[PDB]
RNA sequence: ACAAUCUUCUCACAUGAGGUGUUGAACGAAAAUUUAAAUUUAGUUUGAAAUCGAU
């Protein structure tokens, strides 16, 4: 049946290799499993109950009104949508913001796959903002990866009325 | 016929033979140039390779092209048959095997040269200092 | 531009008070032995 | 003297100093100290270097060639922070603009517009003995090829006055790369330098080339040519009894 | 199965490093 | 007689920056249009390694009067003011004096300078030089090659974005020179519209323009 | 299985010797050499860029 071009979007999503990619990256900058967080914050309470700097945490920015709002600061570097969304509407504009404020963004398959990244069941989206130096010349390669296999590549077929 | 084409951006390392095998998993080369320096013999990523059937390389091109392979994107791109030529199809599946230039020089330099060789290797050297003193 | 004409706030720059309030109270369980120490953990 | 039993220095340093002079033929906001450097030219009767050295020499001059003013990077080992701490204390904050540790160097600065940018960030750069080999690496032709040839200064120690001593000595120090030839070509210094400290820095070069350079020494050495960035390589010395050394 | 390309590189650059490793 | 740079507005703060390095050995005053902008570039000098002096200190008159004492008695050094902070003060014996931002009065810019004067100005902002031809008043244009001017650029954004002070700072002062710009009267010669905010923007140290109102 | 061993220093007596590893392409100055091509090599450009040129 015919499909909103809103909708027809989520279903050319991001090839295999790339996908692959844009995790192996990500699975740099996991956010720290509730488990270690508690063992890392006991440290510090031991260190300051027997008697005694730090620097700036670096992970993946989940959550959807967390990656809408780091677009609409236009933080974020690289925004990632899961193409399975249980309502579609949560998701359905993110394109569109997504396009509207230059950052480039990529539907990727399953949104299981964005959840084990950040030790969560199901993630919805997921935003890279801050990279360390080591990696700020790895990520613009999947930018421009992105724009050559998301915004290259369809562009004209996200515009076509699906089915 | 021929399936000319002619990648780009083609990640370091990735080896001509390693490239041919690579590409004829997804389809038969019949032309494998490869590029290279004159004499360093340092290749410039172009993979100008032809394979065996028109339509083969048509369907490896869409796979390959724009494809993240070592941080790079794999910009293949078809070779058209009017772009391809003969001195394109020139050189192709060959080594190039470059001999030790250095060292040649270096046994050049190390080669003895006989009374009369060292005199026809002076030659006009002194001419030649004459006429750079008379350049000065 | 962004949209967000707010200020940015001190909390994005300084240490998360979040984790010191969560450290204190975890120094108030190490302190009256609620908790078992690390080096506690270890041994057991 | 010792090349060829005369020293033909002096007179004919100043005599190029002077055609240079002669041959001399807004600016303000690209305006810079900038002089014309002096290339010795050094002819040998055989092959000097058998393969690519990496590795400038140090050879110590009275009059320094590379001006104070340029900005000197450092790489030393991890960590960073002692060795940022042990510049400090030094004093050597005009001198050392940035210390840069190997791991830090070779992991955050990898793209070849990243070496680019930080290969022209600093007019001079410095390397520790303890991590010289890998300036090879993590570099590659945009620093080992683009004139960029880092200096091997001996800071395992960790002193401050060794520090001090090895920052004057890189500073006072000509730098040149062996290579694989039978020829080579040493900066003898800028066309500021005067005629009897231009004559002194090449006297000691060629002491210097001769000593661990040349394998035969003053024998080996054919013929000697200076000449500036342009001009022409006038004849220093040459051997006159390289006939029967080549026979 | 196929192979991926870069699965073959990776043996290409070992093949250097071991000749490295064993000069 | 009137010296101007054509420079970029990306490229602006990145040229003063590179001139200030080369003759750090000279008397140099900077004038510049807005008091905020005074506060930003002199505590961004001299977080680089750059100690400039300045006429904003804590917005204390006595501290600007010391300053500008102080100044004078020093051969060398590099001073930061605004048009109107040097409004009536007695020029003293100054190497190089640069008008950064363009003047709110062009015509007390001429009289005032009736050493050698620079312009900072915009490609897109000569109608000032043909102002200066109606105003009789001659000039001259030094070029400068961008090969060598220093792209610092890569750490200043990235200390803008981890620092908050220094953030704080910048934003107000970009939001100052927005309105000043805003406030120009020769609108046939300084256009706001045509002047584009994203290469401002990087010349105060952001790589995006933060969200002033107008 | 886009994962692997490119050394974060050694030996001899503050001194000597040693560490064998470098993307590609394009632009380009004039030198010293070796038996016309070959070695070194000023000074630059660049998305780890690329569409024949292999000697």
């Amino acid at each position: 049946l015919k499909v909103p071009p809103a909708i027809a979007q989520f279903q050319k999503t991001l090839d295999k290799n790339t996908a692959t990619q844009v995790f192996k990256l990500l699975n740099k900058y996991r956010p720290e499993t509730a488990a270690e967080k508690k063992q890392r914050l006991v440290a510090e309470a031991e260190a300051v109950a027997n008697g005694k700097v730090s620097k700036k945490p670096y992970n993946v920015k989940y959550g959807l009104n967390h990656v809408v709002a780091l677009i609409e600061a236009k933080k974020a570097k690289l925004v990632l949508i899961a193409s399975d969304v249980d309502p579609i509407e949560l998701v359905v504009f993110l394109p569109a913001l997504c396009k509207k404020m230059g950052v480039p963004y990529a539907i990727v398959k399953n949104k299981a796959r964005l959840g084990t990244v950040i030790h969560q069941k199901t993630a919805a989206v997921l935003a890279v903002t801050e990279v360390r130096e080591e990696d700020k010349n790895e990520l613009a390669s999947i930018v421009s990866a992105v724009d050559a296999n998301f915004s290259a590549k369809y562009d004209e077929s996200r515009r076509k009325w699906g089915g | 016929k021929k399936g000319v084409l002619y990648v780009g951006r083609l990640p370091h390392g990735f080896y001509e033979k390693q490239m041919r095998m690579y590409f004829s998993q997804f389809g038969p080369v019949l032309r494998l140039r490869m590029s290279r320096n004159r004499k360093t013999g340092s290749s410039k990523h172009y993979a100008f390779i032809e394979f065996e059937s028109l339509d083969v390389a048509n369907v490896v091109a869409e796979t390959m092209h724009n494809y993240l392979l070592y941080g790079k994107l794999l910009q293949c791109k078809v070779i058209p048959e009017d772009q391809v030529h003969e001195n394109m199809f020139k050189g192709a599946d060959v080594p190039f095997k470059r001999i030790p230039h250095a060292t040649i020089a270096r046994l050049q330099h190390e080669k003895p040269l006989s009374k009369e060789k060292a005199d026809k290797l002076i030659t006009r050297h002194n001419r030649k200092l004459k006429l750079k003193k008379r350049k000065l | 531009t962004p949209l967000s004409s707010a200020p940015e706030p001190k909390r994005r720059f300084a240490p998360s008070k979040h984790e010191q309030k969560r450290i204190l109270q975890l120094a108030y369980a190490i302190r009256k032995g609620r908790i078992l120490t690390s080096e506690q953990r270890a041994e057991r | 003297e010792l090349l060829g039993s005369d020293a033909p220095l002096e007179k004919v340093c100043s005599a190029l100093l002077e055609y240079e002079s002669k041959r001399k033929s807004n600016l303000l906001e690209d305006e810079q100290d900038d002089i014309e450097p002096v290339w010795l030219q050094l002819a040998t009767l055989k092959f000097i270097g058998n393969n690519r050295k990496l590795i400038p020499y140090k050879i110590a001059i009275k009059n320094p060639v590379i001006p104070s003013s340029s900005e000197a990077c450092l790489i030393v080992k991890d960590p960073q922070r002692v060795y940022k701490d042990l510049v400090n204390e030094a004093g050597l904050s005009k001198v050392v603009t940035r210390v840069i540790g190997l791991s830090k160097l070779k992991a955050k600065w990898n793209s070849y517009e990243q070496k680019r940018q930080l290969r022209d960030q600093f007019d001079i750069f410095l390397a520790d003995d303890r991590v010289i080999p890998m300036l090879p690496r993590i570099l590659g032709k945009t620093f080992y090829q683009k004139s960029k040839v880092p200096v091997p200064v001996k800071i395992s120690k960790g002193t401050a006055e060794q520090l001090k001593r090895e920052v004057v000595s890189a500073y006072g120090a000509t730098y040149f790369n062996s290579a694989p030839c039978s020829s080579f070509m040493i900066k003898c210094g800028h066309v500021s330098n005067t005629s009897t400290e231009l004559a002194e820095n090449v006297e000691s070069i060629l002491q210097f080339v001769s000593k661990h350079i040349v394998p035969d020494g003053a024998k080996g050495i054919a013929s000697i040519h200076l000449k500036t960035s342009q001009s022409i390589a006038i004849p220093l010395w040459n051997n006159p009894n390289l006939k029967e050394l080549i026979a | 199965t196929f192979k991926r390309a870069e699965t073959f590189i990776n043996n290409y650059r070992q093949r250097e490093r071991e000749r490295i490793r064993l000069n | 007689e009137q010296g101007y740079v054509v420079v970029d507005s990306d490229k602006r703060f990145l040229l003063l920056f590179s001139f200030l390095k080369r003759n750090l050995k000279k008397k140099v005053i900077v004038f510049m249009s807005s008091c905020a902008s005074v506060k930003y570039m002199a505590e961004l000098l001299n977080y680089i390694d750059l100690p400039v002096l300045d006429l904003h200190g804590k917005q204390k008159q006595q501290r600007r009067t010391n300053t500008f004492f102080e100044f004078c008695n020093a051969e060398k050094g590099i001073l930061l003011c605004t048009n109107v902070a040097a409004r009536g003060l007695d020029i003293p014996a100054v190497d190089w004096i640069v008008q950064y931002d363009p003047p709110d009065d062009p015509r007390d810019y001429i009289h005032r300078v009736g050493g050698k004067s620079l312009m900072f100005l915009a490609p897109s902002e000569l109608g000032f030089l043909r102002y200066l031809k109606t105003a009789k008043v001659s000039l001259n244009e030094f070029e400068f090659p961008a090969n060598k001017v220093a792209n610092v650029q890569s750490q200043l954004e990235k200390l803008v974005s981890k620092n908050y002070y220094l953030q704080q700072s910048a934003k107000d002062g970009y939001r100052s020179y927005l309105q000043a710009y805003a406030s120009y009267s020769l609108k046939s010669i300084f256009d706001i519209n045509k002047l584009d905010l994203a290469k401002v923007a990087k010349s105060f140290g952001f790589a995006h323009p933060p969200n002033v109102n107008i």
